[PDB]
């Protein structure tokens, strides 16, 4: 009884639970016993080695998997008839029928048709064969053992970084911008002019003849002498066929703007022009801190300098320097934050802008991929205001950010929670009082007494980046504005060409169906923020629970005192909010789905007449998508769809089983353990054997994390297998 | 024990209706008491480490 | 005292009173209990045993010119049906194993039938042990590698050696078709002991908290 | 693919050996009374 | 003692106790004494392979034979597979030997000869020209890296052809050759 | 169209000349009022970072002005973005204007 | 060109000696 290493106190706890905390606190080394700053660097520094080489590894066995048991020699040949293999499958609890069913993609055996879409990506990036996967597979692993050597040596006395090694700021995002981010942006650039471009053009250029290749005709003289331009000179005609030489060009940084006719993807010399851009103005930013060559910027003192007169933001960012710097919390709730609007933004742009060869044609992958990308951001959104609260109750100096925007927006905090409240009551209110009086009006069959607001902000934002079909003539709209002439001969031709087109998603029609579904998902984000923010702000107290911060982020409530204080910590306030999450990236997931699938079979018309009433939803979108997914297996027989309807009710099971430890608490499940434990101790030839740990009831918290990770496992489950089965059994 | 694990996997075995049913299963018992023998050796381990 | 490479550093609980200690136990399989390290001896010297009579007996009937001995099985004509071999040898080998028993729970050593240490011309000594055990090991490793050869190559203990001698230059392990993997083994290992250096220099031999495989 | 004996193998090794074997020692482990 | 610069100082963790300091660590990597000595040990090795790589570049391309950076590519008596294994394992064991000899005493050596210095001929001096030497034949390598990147020629065929015109013969003029030479 | 080496050489000379008798009053003043990176009130060389000690050749310098070569890269590299900028731009023979 | 089984025993070697650097570092972080 002495597992709990880091935690003393827990090691000394006689029940089950013991076991429980000693692995739901293992990565809390904050609260550990004998932790001091510089240790909890240093193994932070450790852990994030080993999880680079995690990475490395997880990248590495798919490249190995998909090179030998994957189709992708015979889906480069043919990338819209052949669908990708991931692995294969070894299941001894298989069928006759069910390795029957399970081979497709001109596999020996059962395999499992890939949905990541790395089949496209590495067919952009210039990878075609077998041997070449296998290469990056072998490299990579090579570089997770290179990864976790370096993790073990800093861990050892004389490669162990100082505390102020950590804190240097500065030196960190010089490196950062200019290094991690530009030079690796200008090394991608260099593979991209020299082995995807030519590789697209039906020209192998790899490790054995990459150097007696030229990648312009004119080699690296532009370059030096200015002619820049020369590098544009001829680009992919528009009848270009990828991987192939007919109609290609020797251009290696062009700027047409649009997509590729045949490949309905994003052109390789365009995202080449742009990671060079890209590289050289991060290396641009990277000169800025000061280090130690007497140049550069302090922090500190630009912080403090933000102070605008009058004192309308009281002492400004003083302090703010330190308040960053010595918070683990802080860093990682700003990460987190920007981690998830950037997924969120990879989301968004990855279905309207392909940019792999043949990616908008599999729209299993699309959608797969953006409901993918937007789950992990909603998770990382909660993450990082849990995190901010977590600095708010454990980080916060009120001495050290006194008068600073901290403090100010601390003094606040009510009228910031009592206008969330209020713009989330309002939007509930009316965009649920609309949908229910176009549900009511639909009943009655009277179509015409529909509410439908249509979105004319939106449409006009469309109207400006050159959609047409709304009459604005606005900006790009008009031809003969200032904008629309200065880009006329760079990239407006194909942008234009791509965004007045409705065989893409670059900007697609709405209407006022996507009014309330935009309504909808405010709603949501609103709600959401509301319960986040309100968990950060009075994680230190309230005025039910004063002294709050003297309890922790965490703690199962203060007692039925004062009226009940049930679910009073920040922690409780996080596990409310991930539900709305769920409900959210639901909700967004549902419309993206429902309006691509309309797009995919040429009936746009279904979604714009059944998505003004929530039956159209519930009918045409649920139940209509449903018939093929639950016919996976029946009385009559069964097909490759099989999994993913196990895969449906397994994600209900466990969504259901949630709601027990959702609904009941602590109580009733103490005191029928304890007539457990009197049977047990009571029945004979049993009596042999004892526990070593007296069992005992679930935590209060640790009952609402388990309940919180069936629901959430249930919800994705379900969804997934609904999406991929929907998708996949019409293309 | 042993003996009354073997009828189970025999007439309820995935292998049940073909004749080399009895020797699957003779194997498939003797598999769940190496798995429970391996049980009685953790909990002995684990049971008796100390004395008081 | 010699290693199992220059300059290696033996565990601590391979202190040397063992024969053929080289400090060679990565896996510490024996470091926890002393009866089962003794236990694990008396298997290498079986082991080692047997290897010696195997690649006596492979060697022997290749250089009177018999065919291949992994092929040997089937070019056996006699009386004495299968079966009644296999009974004839399961039967004299549990009475000589229940010897045997007795001989390591007596005396601590092998032997042969009711004779504890079975030494009629009593050559027995703490130095002619080590020449059994240091034999053992390397009877053990030749008769591994006469199992692979005769996989990868489709010859015998004495006509590979004679195709190496022919041309050792392109008749080698790294060029048969395991080369490669064995390419891939020699270059982890030729950095093996250098690596363990940097773990007795950075971090040094103050032990570790667990074994690599306790059982 | 190449050598299909190999998922025969790994297969029963990563989902009934490997997880029997870890379970075992972190029981063994997470009650031992001095770690 | 001259610097590296006029007007200046040393960098304060260099003080002329090791061999060839010129006080130049502008970015300061020498601040710590242990990675200071294992750097400057580091440097030796660095410099010695690299006078034997220069020496044996210029040695094979006076007899002829093939490019040094085409040698590889050449027909050997035995496979690359076996020979890369070979050279392994004799490496290994080398680099193990000198490894060890490192850690007992800080300096030099060969197989168990720590410092292996026959004959003598050891002194200050010496220990500066070899510190110097070495670092011309580091820079003199990566000389010839480049140069071969850009023109398919050897350092002497090189040195040749810019002394038979310099003006229009160098690096500057190398890069507009770029798309008559690769191809 | 531009001459690569004189407008090069110009704007690197322009660069140096303004970093050096123009723009160095407002640099040396913003330099002294920022300093040197502090962490909890002090620098990160006296929190216990060794590499955050300023580098020796840039301490003093014989420059009567003070122009350090850190300076003199700074400034050249400042000019030599611009230079290519222009030569780029006046390669491409598009029509840019927005009328 | 699929590729051949001594590839597969090479990337399960090369796998192995780089869980053994992950064990090792799993170790040192316990420590
Ligand atoms: C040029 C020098 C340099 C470089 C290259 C790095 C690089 C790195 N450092 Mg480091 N560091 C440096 C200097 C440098 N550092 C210095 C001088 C200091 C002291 C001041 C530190 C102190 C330091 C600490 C304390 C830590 C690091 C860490 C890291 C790693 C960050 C985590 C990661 O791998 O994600 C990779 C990040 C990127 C690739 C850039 C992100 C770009 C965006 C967000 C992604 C989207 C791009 C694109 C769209 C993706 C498409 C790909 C898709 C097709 C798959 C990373 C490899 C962390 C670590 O993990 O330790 C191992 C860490 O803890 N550094
Ligand atoms: C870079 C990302 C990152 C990092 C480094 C951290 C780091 C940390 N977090 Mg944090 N967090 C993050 C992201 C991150 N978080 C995100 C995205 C969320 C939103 C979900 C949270 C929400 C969160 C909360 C609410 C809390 C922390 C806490 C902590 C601290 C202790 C964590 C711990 O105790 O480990 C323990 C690790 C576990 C217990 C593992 C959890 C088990 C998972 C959820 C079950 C998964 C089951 C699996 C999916 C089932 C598969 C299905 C299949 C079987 C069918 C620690 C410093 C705690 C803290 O700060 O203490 C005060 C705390 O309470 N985090
Ligand atoms: C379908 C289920 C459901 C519904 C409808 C709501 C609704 C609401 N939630 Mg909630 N939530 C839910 C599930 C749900 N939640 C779950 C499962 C969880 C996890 C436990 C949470 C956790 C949660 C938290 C933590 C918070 C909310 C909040 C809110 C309110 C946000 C304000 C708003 O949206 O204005 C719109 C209002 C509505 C949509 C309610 C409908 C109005 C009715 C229909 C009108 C009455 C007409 C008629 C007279 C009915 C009376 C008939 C009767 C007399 C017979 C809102 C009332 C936040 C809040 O309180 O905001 C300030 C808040 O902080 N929720
Ligand atoms: C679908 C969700 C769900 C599930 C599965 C359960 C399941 C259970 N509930 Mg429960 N309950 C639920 C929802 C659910 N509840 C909700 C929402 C509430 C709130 C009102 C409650 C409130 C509640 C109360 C108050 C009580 C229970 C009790 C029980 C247990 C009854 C014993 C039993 O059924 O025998 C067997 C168990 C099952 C049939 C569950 C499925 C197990 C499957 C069939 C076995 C699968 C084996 C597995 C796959 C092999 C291992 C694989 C390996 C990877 C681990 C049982 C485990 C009662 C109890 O404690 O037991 C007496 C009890 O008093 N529940
Ligand atoms: C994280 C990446 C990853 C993942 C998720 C998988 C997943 C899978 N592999 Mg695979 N593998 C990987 C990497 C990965 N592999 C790499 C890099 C190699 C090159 C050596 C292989 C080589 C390989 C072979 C030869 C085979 C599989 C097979 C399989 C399947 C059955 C698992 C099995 O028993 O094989 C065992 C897997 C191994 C012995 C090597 C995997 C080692 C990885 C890198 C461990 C990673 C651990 C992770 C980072 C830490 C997470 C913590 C967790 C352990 C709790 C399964 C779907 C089998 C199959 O094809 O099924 C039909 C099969 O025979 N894999
Ligand atoms: C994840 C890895 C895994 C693997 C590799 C297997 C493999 C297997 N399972 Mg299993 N199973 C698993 C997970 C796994 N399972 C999980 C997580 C669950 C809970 C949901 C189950 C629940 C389950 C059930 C209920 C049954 C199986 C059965 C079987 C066997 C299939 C029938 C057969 O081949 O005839 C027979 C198999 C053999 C003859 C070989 C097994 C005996 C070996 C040789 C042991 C050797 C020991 C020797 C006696 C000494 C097969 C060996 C069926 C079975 O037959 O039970 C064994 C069956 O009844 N499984
Ligand atoms: C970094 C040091 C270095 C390296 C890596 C090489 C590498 C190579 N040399 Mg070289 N050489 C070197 C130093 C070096 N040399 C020096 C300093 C000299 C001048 C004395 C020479 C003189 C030399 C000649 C004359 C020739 C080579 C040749 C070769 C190539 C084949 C060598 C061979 O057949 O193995 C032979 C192995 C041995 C002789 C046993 C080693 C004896 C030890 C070192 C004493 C090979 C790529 C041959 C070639 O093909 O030209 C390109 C060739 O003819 N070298
Ligand atoms: C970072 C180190 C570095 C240094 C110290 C220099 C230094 C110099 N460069 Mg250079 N350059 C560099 C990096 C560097 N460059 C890089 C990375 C590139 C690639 C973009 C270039 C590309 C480049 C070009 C294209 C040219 C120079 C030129 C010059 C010289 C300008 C002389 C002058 O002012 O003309 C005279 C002043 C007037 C006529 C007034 C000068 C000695 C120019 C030159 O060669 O001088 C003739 C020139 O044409 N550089
Ligand atoms: C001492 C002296 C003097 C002075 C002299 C001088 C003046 C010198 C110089 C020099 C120089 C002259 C310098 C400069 C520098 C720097 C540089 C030169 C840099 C750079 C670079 C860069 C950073 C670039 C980048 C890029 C790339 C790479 C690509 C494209 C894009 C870009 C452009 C961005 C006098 C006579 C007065 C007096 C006495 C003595
Ligand atoms: C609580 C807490 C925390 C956390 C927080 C968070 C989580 C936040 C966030 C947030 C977010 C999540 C945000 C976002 C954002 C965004 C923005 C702010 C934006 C914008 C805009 C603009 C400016 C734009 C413009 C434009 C352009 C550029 C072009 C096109 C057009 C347009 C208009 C679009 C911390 C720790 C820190 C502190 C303490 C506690
Ligand atoms: C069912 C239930 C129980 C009883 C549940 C118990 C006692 C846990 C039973 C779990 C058994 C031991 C099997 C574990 C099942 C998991 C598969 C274990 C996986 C965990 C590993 C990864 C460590 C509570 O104690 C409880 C407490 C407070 C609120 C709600 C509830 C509640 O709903």
């Amino acid at each position: 009884k002495l597992f709990p290493k880091f935690s003393q106190a827990l090691a000394q706890d006689p029940t089950t639970r013991r076991i429980w905390f000693g692995i739901a606190t293992a990565h809390d080394f904050e609260s550990h016993d004998g932790m001091t700053e510089e240790r909890l660097y240093q193994k932070i520094f450790a852990s994030h080695f080993g999880q680079l080489a995690i990475i490395f590894l997880w990248t590495s066995g798919n490249l190995f998997h998909v090179a030998w048991q994957g189709n992708f020699e015979q889906w480069v040949q043919d990338p819209l008839h052949i669908r990708p293999i991931a692995h294969a499958i070894w299941d001894p609890h298989f069928g006759q029928p069910a390795v029957e069913a399970f081979t497709r993609g001109g596999a020996s055996g059962p395999v499992n048709i890939s949905t990541s879409g790395v089949y496209q990506w590495w067919y952009t990036i210039g990878l075609r064969t077998n041997q070449e996967l296998y290469t990056g597979s072998i490299f990579l692993l090579v570089l997770a053992a290179l990864f976790l050597f370096a993790g073990w040596l800093h861990l050892q006395p004389a490669f162990q970084p100082a505390l102020s090694w950590f804190k240097n700021a500065e030196s960190r995002l010089n490196h950062h911008l200019a290094g991690l981010f530009g030079v690796s942006s200008l090394a991608w650039t260099g593979h991209l002019v020299h082995v995807a471009i030519p590789e697209s053009r039906g020209q192998h250029v790899g490790w054995d003849n990459f150097l007696t290749v030229l990648p312009h005709p004119a080699g690296l003289t532009p370059f030096f002498t200015g002619n820049w331009a020369a590098y544009a000179e001829n680009p992919d005609s528009a009848s270009h066929v990828f991987n192939t030489a007919q109609g290609s060009g020797t251009a290696i940084l062009t700027f047409l703007g649009g997509f590729h006719p045949q490949t309905q993807s994003l052109w390789l010399t365009d995202m080449a022009h742009h990671h060079l851009a890209i590289a050289v103005i991060f290396i641009l930013a990277g000169h800025m801190y000061r280090t130690i060559f007497g140049i550069g910027h302090s922090m500190r003192e630009i912080l403090e300098a933000q102070t605008p007169p009058s004192g309308s933001l009281g002492a400004g960012h003083k302090g703010l320097y330190d308040t960053v710097n010595n918070s683990l919390h802080f860093q990682l709730g700003l990460a987190l934050a920007s981690v998830g609007t950037i997924s969120s933004l990879v989301a968004q742009h990855m279905y309207s802008l392909p940019p792999y060869a043949f990616l908008a044609q599999d729209f299993t992958t699309q959608a797969a991929l953006y409901t993918h990308h937007q789950y992990i951001a909603g998770f990382i959104m909660c993450g990082a205001f849990a995190h901010g609260a977590i600095f708010f109750v454990r980080d916060y100096d009120p001495a050290q950010n006194r008068g600073n925007v901290l403090a100010r927006i601390l003094d606040h905090k009510e009228a910031l929670i009592s206008h969330l409240s209020w713009a989330s009551l309002f939007l509930g209110f009316h965009t649920l009082g609309l949908y229910v009086h176009n549900d009511v009006v639909q009943a009655f069959g009277t179509p015409e007494k529909q509410i439908l607001i249509e979105p004319v902000f939106a449409q006009w934002i469309q109207a400006a980046h050159g959609k047409t079909a709304y009459g604005f003539d606005f900006l790009l709209s008009s031809a003969t504005s200032a904008p629309s002439l200065a880009g006329q001969a760079l990239w407006l031709p194909g942008w234009l060409q791509g965004i007045n087109s409705d065989a893409n998603s670059l900007f697609l029609t709405i209407g006022p169906g996507d009014f309330l579904v935009h309504h909808a998902i405010a709603l949501g984000l609103h709600t959401t923020t509301l319960i986040l923010v309100k968990g950060a702000l009075d994680a230190r107290g309230s005025k039910l629970m004063p002294d709050k911060k003297d309890f922790g982020y965490s703690f199962p409530c203060d007692g039925p005192g004062r009226g009940g204080t049930c679910d009073i910590s920040a922690w409780d306030a996080f596990y409310l909010a991930v539900f709305w999450m769920l409900n959210t990236i639901g909700w967004v997931t549902f419309y993206w789905h429902w309006k691509h699938l309309g797009i995919w079979q040429g009936n746009v018309n279904q979604f714009n007449e059944s998505s003004t009433y929530l039956m159209g939803w519930l009918r045409d979108y649920l139940w209509l998508n449903s018939s093929q997914l639950i016919n996976g297996y029946n009385p009559f027989g069964m097909n490759s769809l099989s999994v993913w309807a196990w895969m449906f009710l397994f994600g209900h099971l466990i969504y259901a089983t949630g709601f027990m430890f959702l609904i009941s608490w602590r109580g009733y499940w103490q005191e029928l353990i304890e007539t457990l434990a009197w049977a047990h101790e009571r029945t004979p030839l049993a009596n042999l054997v004892r526990w070593r740990d007296k069992p005992v009831a679930l935590s209060i918290v640790q009952a609402r994390l388990v309940g919180l990770t069936h629901f959430s496992v249930g919800y994705v489950l379900t969804y997934a297998a609904f999406l991929i089965a929907s998708t996949s059994g019409k293309f | 024990h042993g003996y009354l694990l073997v009828g189970p996997f025999i007439k309820l075995g995935p292998l049940r209706d073909v004749e080399n049913v009895a020797e699957i299963v003779g194997c498939i018992n003797g598999a769940a008491t190496v798995l429970i023998l391996t049980l009685c050796l953790a909990y002995g381990a684990v049971t008796f480490q100390g004395e008081g | 005292r010699p290693t199992w490479y220059p300059g290696a550093t033996p565990p601590k609980y391979l202190d040397g009173t063992m024969l053929g200690d080289y400090g060679f136990d990565p896996l510490r399989l024996g470091s926890k209990d002393k009866d089962v390290l003794k236990y694990y001896r008396e298997g290498e010297l079986t082991n080692g045993r047997w290897a010696m009579a195997a690649v006596a007996g492979i060697l022997f009937t290749d250089l009177v010119g018999l065919g291949p001995w992994w092929e040997a099985g089937a070019k056996v004509e006699s009386s004495f049906d299968l079966k009644t071999l296999i009974i004839i040898e399961v039967v004299t080998f549990a009475i000589l194993e229940g010897f045997r028993v007795k001989a390591y729970e007596k005396t601590g050593e092998t032997g042969l039938g009711p004779f504890a240490p079975f030494d009629p011309l009593n050559m027995r000594s703490d130095e002619t042990r080590l020449k059994e055990l240091k034999n053992g090991r390397l009877a053990m490793l030749a008769f591994l590698g006469f199992s692979s050869q005769a996989a990868v190559q489709g010859k015998g203990p004495i006509e590979c050696l004679q195709a190496h001698l022919a041309d050792p230059g392109h008749n080698n392990i790294f060029t048969s078709s395991v080369g490669n993997e064995a390419l891939a083994a020699v270059l982890v290992l030729s950095i093996t002991p250098c690596l363990i250096e940097a773990k007795n220099r950075l971090q040094g031999t103050d032990e570790e908290e667990f074994r690599p495989l306790p059982w | 693919m190449s050598a299909q004996f190999l998922p025969s193998i790994l297969v029963p090794l990563v989902g009934l050996v490997f997880p029997a074997v870890a379970m075992a020692s972190m029981f063994l482990y997470i009650e031992k009374e001095e770690i | 003692r001259t610097l590296w610069l006029p007007g200046i100082q040393a960098p304060k963790h260099l003080d002329g106790k090791l061999a060839g300091d010129y006080g130049f660590d502008p970015l300061g990597l020498g601040v710590d004494s242990d990675r200071l000595k294992w750097y400057a040990e580091a440097e030796k090795t660095n410099g010695r392979w690299a006078m034997a790589a220069v020496a044996g570049i210029l040695f094979t391309e006076i007899l002829g034979k093939a490019k040094w950076f085409e040698a590889g590519a050449q027909e050997y008596w035995m496979d690359n597979g076996p020979l890369l294994a070979v050279e392994a394992v004799i490496m290994g064991f080398l680099e193990l030997k000198r490894f060890q000899g490192w850690k007992e005493t800080g300096t030099s050596g060969f197989l168990n000869a720590f410092p292996f210095d026959p004959a003598g001929m050891n002194s200050p001096s010496m220990a500066t020209k070899e510190v110097k030497n070495g670092r011309l034949a580091m820079t003199a390598f990566v000389g010839f890296a480049v140069q071969a990147l850009l023109t398919r020629q050897g350092p002497i065929e090189a040195l040749q052809s810019h002394l038979s015109s310099p003006f229009t013969n160098n690096f500057v003029g190398s890069i507009n050759n770029l798309p008559n030479v690769i191809g | 169209l531009a001459d690569v080496n004189l407008v090069v050489g110009g704007c690197t000379v322009g660069a140096l000349a303004l970093g050096r008798f123009v723009f160095l009053p407002f640099h040396r003043a913003s330099l002294a009022k920022a300093g040197m990176p502090k962490q909890n009130g002090m620098t990160h060389l006296q929190a216990g970072d060794a590499r955050a000690e300023e580098a020796s050749f840039i301490l003093k310098t014989n420059d009567p002005a003070g122009f350090t070569v850190v300076d003199v890269m700074a400034w050249g590299a400042l000019g030599h973005a611009a230079a290519f900028y222009i030569l780029a731009t006046s390669s491409l023979g598009l029509d840019r204007n927005p009328f | 060109m699929p590729i051949a089984d001594y590839q597969v025993f090479t990337a399960l070697f090369l796998a192995l000696a780089t869980g053994i650097f992950a064990v090792r570092l799993g170790v040192a972080l316990y420590k």
